[PDB]
């Protein structure tokens, strides 16, 4: 989730 | 006529000009007709994590089957919202309204994605409980 | 905590999420901060054309060395004024001068694929002479 | 060269 998190702080 | 199935060279040169693609396609806004097939791309992939997560719920404790229910409920409704913004950002383009139409594109798409992450937290917290955290 | 090796579920969402930001991220422009990574990308592409290339000279008649030789020193250049528009774009990040330097990076870019795509051209045509087409 | 012209045609 450390790498779902790296997506999920893309969108801001 | 010539076979590429080991042509490095021929592999090479598609592989830099994919990578001058995904590098404009990023850089520009799409041609809203150019994004029918990514919203369908979106439709597929949720398609398939709403089935895997319906073969999942049996496994899990009776006691969050609707908590789980309703989550999926809420990204099938954001895949509706985002389906419509779509159709009426195609209706306007070139005209002074396809900006706003791309703008309640994306945060219907960023609201899926936050949901679909929200379902992972309440099946992993179902996953916690039947393996029996402490 | 929890072990992601089969799960699919988590694959699912992490799957449903990547989509929607591959749709995000081609409906909207990129922030010039952003495509470094994208030119470092085709830089290594196009690194890894012309090191294929270099090993493909020596089995093609000389009688075309030069004119390939040619068109790996354009790839080159192009990459040359690619990494100049993208220095000056996120210079210019911000201000009005913003946009015509993303223009003269897809420009550059866009040159490039061509000129690629030419290389590829140069190197069948002189595979098609040793193979001995008629 | 057909899918590489996809590619090239997608540049336009």
């Amino acid at each position: 989730t450390r790498e779902l998190d790296e997506l999920m702080a893309s969108l801001s | 006529n010539l076979d590429r199935s080991n042509d490095k060279v021929y592999e090479n040169v598609t592989g830099l000009v994919k990578a001058v693609i995904e590098m404009s396609s990023k850089i520009q806004p799409a041609p809203p007709e150019e994004y029918v097939p990514m919203v369908k791309e979106v439709g597929l992939a949720l398609r398939t994590l709403l089935a895997t997560v319906d073969e999942t719920i049996p496994l899990l404790p009776a006691s969050t089957h609707r908590e789980i229910e309703m989550a999926q409920k809420l990204l099938n409704s954001d895949l509706g919202e985002l389906i419509n913004k779509m159709k009426l950002a195609q209706q306007y383009v070139m005209t002074s309204l396809q900006q706003e139409y791309k703008k309640q594109m994306l945060t219907a798409a960023h609201a899926l994605a936050v949901d679909a992450k929200n379902l992972l937290d309440v099946i992993d917290q179902a996953r916690l409980k039947m393996l029996g955290q402490t």
